[PDB]
């Protein structure tokens, strides 16, 4: 009998959802963003936190479906329909509109794809400032001891940003990108107890206090 | 059956089991994993000796104490000096938990070094305030019971929770010993420096946390003494400090 | 096979070769 | 027909891709290639390059050369702060438009010695000495000379050198910083303080000026490639 | 210690940019788009370019052509798949006058045939210049008279790039909007200048409004 | 210290260091290098010497000066007379910024050569006019504020943007050196021919431009001299003329 | 491991390795 | 003209 | 150059040589 | 090179 499938880089190297949000083809505010972090979502954010280190290169991986949303206008043939995500690191310009010059992403990586080709998948090096990512810290973001306390004073991974590169048609497009962390060539240290209680809030360990285990009658109870 | 940091020595057992971190015993920096260019200060001597921290009371009660460690040895002597005037430190420890019972008393303590012990709130909304998280030379307790919503800035005690909403009998992933007063009398730990990055300010980030929950609670009968004592003294080793600058809490 | 296309470490496959 | 399984990231158009492809203009004979001097091949070859620093931001000097001039003078006081700016090469204004903090805002992470050189223009007749010190963060920044004087610094004699170089140190927690202001990777506060009260003889200006030229040293690296916030447009110039 | 990699020229101006783009619909005869190539137009690319005096390297050219159905009068429109041509006419060449000019042949000049819902076309490019570099700068003038023109756009003749839809869709109007990112490959540069301080004003010079030398603060001991 | 170009020798300061462009000494053009086809003249001394061009006043407002290099000796002896009789040209620079000042005086001015200094105008809409930007005989002066919005064909010679758009505090990657009146007094720069092309034309193209920037203006108490004069002396260095023809302007 | 299918070299990748 | 690309033996061609 | 992909003849190129 | 097809007119251009 062997162990294989219970190592590390077999536990974490498969892909999940961390996060996915939507975007329009009205208006000029039809661009989406988000705040890179981990700790959105549930079973990625417990898998890693049952380590207090980690350190792993990243598979990204969109997968972006739109649909037609309602109009009044008589037929509506669109045509395919391109998108455009945007990744500006902290500092970076940030786009405004769905036309900014942001998105001429001269030095900013981005990705160009049309909808019905396979997803699109980009992996990313260790991209932090550490010797380690760090998933907890007992610590402030200020030397007074005070302001922010948390995780939240440690994550600083830049925004991302979503559009449509169509021109925009007759007829509303509201599409979906769901974007997906698999982690490459895993090392974490120092493991910790499961998380057991619900998670409450993405910048915080806070918790509302929950049992130990399910119940049965009495100890001898089978 | 004694060990001596400095002007200080621990008695300790006979043969009795120092438990040694995550299997590595603290040392000095090396010139290949630091960063930081000015030459350290290593005190040694006058930082990495015992430091023997306030007295509490184990009561058939009591649900748990906790110390932040950094700003558990913050007023303590020259470690406590050096870390004010310098803006990186970076320490491992020695940490020695003291109960002594007689054959007619018992219980158990679970006294564990918790690396990163981030803790949570009561209010959802908000994170625990400086004084509810530290209480360096005064060991903040755990509740017997859930904290208050209404609270606001205040640290959900729950000891069954750890305060860090996991199941506090799997805190023995983190180096531990259990003081069973049937057949012990002290626990001894040497934790590493423990953190992602070669060093750290002593200030900002507790590096470590040092917790001891009674698992079984204390009993005696009529006549037994009623008064059960818990000394923790914990040494600094391999103390180094980067950054001289003027000082401030 | 375990040929690499790509001229950075991070783009190759996961560390699973036993 | 060789049997092949197409994998996710196809017909996708990745900005910083390095594929090889087609080219349009086969055997195109390109013109020779010529010795130009001032061959450049790292961005670093500029950002160690001293260029002046405006250290007086003051509204009224930005829009002149005021800006780049420190003013001291003699004064009858001891221990008078000359200036003070935090170690943000590429968020505070004092240094984020110098040649360094130009580059610096392109990437994202930076790391290393920072080379502060002063020069004093003032007559050749006037002598005095200054407290240059670089204080790590943790602490306010200092308010007296005596705070100043417990952190890395250096004492300037103006009575024979012109220029005087502190080397501010690479002291931090992590290996490199974020460009952009985070409290958790602050760097520290760089003051000037009166050593010795600037004497001047006789008919001689008793008001002279100093010049501050920031580099980088030899372990000085960027990372992280983005974009700066420094160009804007609206629409394509015509 | 650490390294210096991602500093290099290449890593610096090796990512795609896009340098312009312009629109194109099928209804009409001038439902044809043109450029002539310059690459001043856009501020990032520019000042990134404009941080050297002279270059010198082959470009990557990626297309992003994307349409959208616009308005009709029809009872139901079914536009089938479309196709794009792309004319890289050189200075001199003849010049598409019409959506359907003898000039699309293109039996000698370059060009690129795209269906939309595909990889976007990409096309590699050698240096095209006539000096041994690229010039970024150019403090004199295209008159041996001293007079007329002062500036780049006295080097500037790189040709023209023309854009039409290759079916005849009627049912029902439709515009496209093709996009064009240089990428600069192998590169070389020489003289370093000065960052772009005041934001560009014209594509054919360095014409300026002065703006102040940094960010203000309150005084030289403000924190 | 004598230098000794030509029929002419000017003198300097054995610590005073001379700054050689961009790390090359001006050369002749390689055979390997040229496209010319026609053999070249090289005038040798008539050419290769020190022409000291007129001198200004350094003022206690002064903002700084400029001249383009091959139109400020476009009207200088044989240098000018071969610029006129050829169509191509090649020439390198010994540039020599002479100021003299006593200890009582004080100042600072960059002196920079900088490559292509294409310079921008104040109306937007248009190219600044050949006499604005060239002074052979006459340096041309920056100014102390904006030059008018709306004034036709003329160089925004605002200094703090030095004309073309950037920071005045970065001028220093060109080749410079700093006369500092407390340290200095005059500054030698040997600029290698720089361009994209093996040759170009004397009269379309200014490769270079001279720049002197008062950073630290001058300042002295009553009685000291109050005239203090800059004079600068650029000598060509290897130069070539190919395309012998009609002369003109 | 890295070749070129193309006979004009402006087709190869960037100049990083 | 076998070279399995995969890692895991079930990825591979029928026993033939 | 010419490797046959599969393990059945029938699925190979015509005998055209 | 390495030539796929057996008939010489589906080779690549004669350059280089």
């Amino acid at each position: 009998h062997s162990r294989s499938e219970s190592s590390i880089e077999n536990f974490l190297c498969r892909a999940a959802c961390v996060y996915y949000a939507t975007y329009t083809n009205n208006s000029e505010k039809g661009y989406a963003e988000w705040v890179i972090n981990t700790r959105q979502v549930a079973q990625l954010r417990r898998k890693l936190e049952l380590f207090t280190y980690l350190r792993f290169d990243l598979e990204l991986t969109f997968v972006i479906t739109s649909a037609q949303q309602p109009s009044t206008a008589t037929s509506v043939d669109a045509p395919v329909q391109t998108h455009q995500i945007m990744y500006v690191p902290p500092g970076g310009p940030v786009p405004t509109k769905v036309t900014d010059y942001a998105w001429q992403t001269s030095t900013n990586p981005s990705v160009f794809w049309t909808e019905g080709n396979a997803p699109p998948r980009m992996s990313i090096p260790f991209i932090s400032i550490g010797n380690a990512y760090s998933c907890f810290y007992d610590g402030w973001t200020q030397f007074s001891r005070n302001g922010v306390y948390g995780i939240n004073t440690l994550n600083n991974m830049g925004t991302l940003y979503m559009r449509h590169v169509n021109e925009a048609g007759q007829g509303p497009i509201k599409s979906t990108v769901r974007i997906y962390f698999k982690p490459k060539h895993v090392k974490a240290w120092v493991p910790r107890p499961p998380r057991l209680c619900q998670y409450e809030k993405q910048k915080n360990v806070n918790f509302t206090p929950t049992g130990v285990t399910t119940t049965r009658v009495g100890i001898t109870t089978t | 059956r004694s060990i001596t940091l400095g002007n200080s020595t621990i008695t300790t057992q006979e043969c009795a089991n120092v438990v040694v971190g995550y299997g590595v015993w603290p040392e000095y920096l090396k010139d290949n994993e630091a960063t930081a260019e000015d030459q350290p200060t290593q005190p040694d001597v006058a930082t990495c000796r015992f430091y023997t921290l306030e007295s509490v009371q184990w009561m058939k009660n009591s649900a748990g104490w906790w110390w932040k460690l950094p700003d558990a040895l913050s007023q303590m002597g020259l470690f406590g000096q050096n870390m004010q005037y310098h803006y990186l430190g970076r320490t491992g420890y020695t940490i020695h938990v003291q109960c002594n019972a007689s054959k007619f008393h018992q219980g158990c303590l679970l006294v564990v070094c918790v690396p990163e012990a981030e803790m949570g709130c009561s209010n959802l909304n908000n994170t625990p305030e400086f004084a509810e998280l530290s209480g360096g030379d005064t060991a903040r307790m755990f509740t017997d019971t859930q904290i208050g919503e209404t609270n606001s800035k205040k640290v959900q005690t729950a000891v069954w929770n750890a305060g860090m909403g996991v199941g506090v009998g799997n805190l023995t992933i983190y180096p531990h010993q259990w003081i069973n007063l049937r057949t012990n009398n002290s626990a001894t730990i040497v934790m590493p420096y423990i953190n992602s990055v070669p060093m750290d300010n002593m200030f900002r980030h507790n590096n470590l946390t040092l917790m001891i929950i009674p698992f079984v609670p204390l009993n005696y009968s009529e006549g037994s003494s009623p008064y059960v004592p818990i000394t923790v003294t914990i040494a600094p080793m391999c103390a180094e400090y980067n950054g001289l600058r003027l000082a401030s809490s | 096979t375990n040929i690499n296309y790509y001229k950075d470490a991070a783009s190759n496959s996961a560390n699973r070769q036993d | 027909g060789l049997p092949v399984m197409t994998t996710p990231g196809s017909t996708q158009f990745l900005t910083s891709d390095d594929f090889q492809s087609p080219s349009a203009m086969p055997q195109f004979d390109v013109t020779p290639e010529m010795q130009i001097p001032g061959r450049v091949n790292n961005l670093m070859e500029i950002a160690e390059v001293d260029s002046v620093v405006p250290v007086n931001n003051t509204e009224a000097n930005v829009n002149s050369l005021k800006a780049y001039q420190i003013p001291v003078q003699s004064n009858s006081d001891n221990g008078k702060q000359v200036f003070g700016f935090p170690l943000q090469p590429g968020a505070n204004g004092v240094l984020n438009r110098t040649l360094l903090g130009e580059i610096l805002n392109y990437y994202t992470h930076w790391s290393g010695s920072i080379k502060l050189t002063f020069m004093f223009c003032g007559s050749a007749m006037a002598t005095g000495k200054f407290l240059l010190a670089y204080s790590p963060p943790g602490a306010g920044v200092p308010k007296n000379r005596k705070d100043a004087m417990l952190g890395t610094h250096v004492i300037w004699d103006v009575g024979l050198q012109s220029s005087c170089v502190l080397c501010v140190p690479w002291i931090s927690q992590t290996h490199y910083r974020y460009v952009v202001e985070d409290e958790y990777t602050a760097a520290g506060y760089i003051t000037c303080w009166y050593q010795t009260n600037i004497v001047v003889p006789a008919d001689v200006q008793s008001s002279c000026d100093i010049l501050c030229f920031v580099s980088a040293c030899n372990d000085f690296s960027v990372r992280m490639l983005k974009d700066t916030p420094f160009i804007r447009q609206d629409t394509f110039y015509q």
